[PDB]
C-alpha cells in the first residue's frame, strides 16, 4: 500500500461544492464517490447531481434535507439505474418534486461495496485501490466549523454517532515518517471557502477518529 | 450536518 495517496492529482475529483442549508451532505458525499468511480472507468469528470439523490431517494430511505445515507444513495442508482449530471439536474438547496431523466444520465452503479466497521486498515485499503471513498463522520464541533489548517483532531470525537458524510479522497502524512502524524485527505461539502480550500485533514490510525472508519463504502460501477 | 455560518 503506498504511504500517501491523492486522487485530486489524478483527476477523480469535482472541483468543491457546498450543500448550504440543507442535510444533504450524504448527497455530496455520494457524488463524490461516484464521480471518482464513473472518471475510473471512462476518463470522463462529470458533476453529478445531488439534487437527483435529495428528491429522489426518499424510496431507499433517505430523507432530502433532513438526513439520509451514502449506500441507501447508491442503493437508489441501482434501482433506478442511473443519475443525472448537474447541469442537467441542478442544485437548490431545498427538498424539490423528482424530476429525474433518464436521457440525461451519465451514471451508474450495480450496487456498492462496504468497508468493514472501525478498520482504518480496511479504509486506506479502499483508498489506495480504488479511488474516494464515501466516509460518515461525526462532525458536530465547532472546532471543525472554524478548521482552517493541520491535521483535525478534537477530543470530543466521537467515533458511534456521526451527522456527516464526506468523501476521502486520499491520505499520507506529516513530516518525514511515514509513520507518524498521519490524515485522512477529506473532501468536504461546505464549499471552497470552509477549511483548506474546502478539505480537512483528519487525524489517521488514531482509533477511527470521529469515526471515518465506521461505515465507509463506495458504488460499484 | 450544516455549515454553521
Ligand atoms: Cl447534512
Amino acid at each position: 500500500l503506498p504511504k500517501s495517496v491523492d486522487w485530486r492529482k489524478k483527476g477523480y475529483v469535482t472541483p468543491v461544492k457546498n450543500q448550504k442549508q440543507c442535510g444533504s451532505s450524504w448527497a455530496f458525499s455520494a457524488t463524490g464517490a461516484l464521480e471518482g468511480q464513473m472518471f475510473r472507468k471512462t476518463g470522463k469528470l462529470v458533476s453529478l447531481s445531488e439534487q437527483n439523490l435529495v428528491d429522489c431517494s426518499r424510496p431507499q430511505g433517505n430523507q432530502g434535507c433532513n438526513g439520509g445515507f451514502m449506500a441507501r444513495a447508491f442503493q437508489y442508482v441501482k434501482e433506478n439505474g442511473g443519475l443525472d449530471s448537474e447541469e442537467s439536474y441542478p442544485y437548490v438547496a431545498v427538498d424539490e418534486i423528482c424530476k429525474y431523466r433518464p436521457e440525461n444520465s451519465v451514471a451508474q452503479d450495480t450496487g456498492f461495496t462496504v468497508v468493514a466497521p472501525g478498520k482504518e486498515k480496511a479504509l486506506m485499503k479502499a483508498v489506495a485501490t480504488v479511488g474516494p471513498i464515501s466516509v460518515a463522520m461525526d462532525a458536530g464541533h465547532s472546532s471543525f466549523q472554524f478548521y482552517k489548517s493541520g491535521i483535525y483532531f478534537e477530543p470530543d470525537c466521537s467515533s458511534k454517532n456521526l451527522d456527516h458524510g464526506v468523501l476521502v479522497v486520499g491520505y499520507g502524512f506529516e513530516g518525514a515518517n511515514s509513520q507518524n502524524s498521519k490524515y485522512w485527505l477529506v473532501k468536504n461539502s461546505w464549499g471552497p471557502e470552509w477549511g483548506s480550500n474546502g478539505y480537512v485533514k483528519i487525524a489517521k490510525d488514531k482509533n477511527n477518529h470521529c469515526g471515518i472508519a465506521t461505515a465507509a463504502s463506495y458504488p460499484n460501477v | 450536518r450544516l455549515s454553521a455560518k
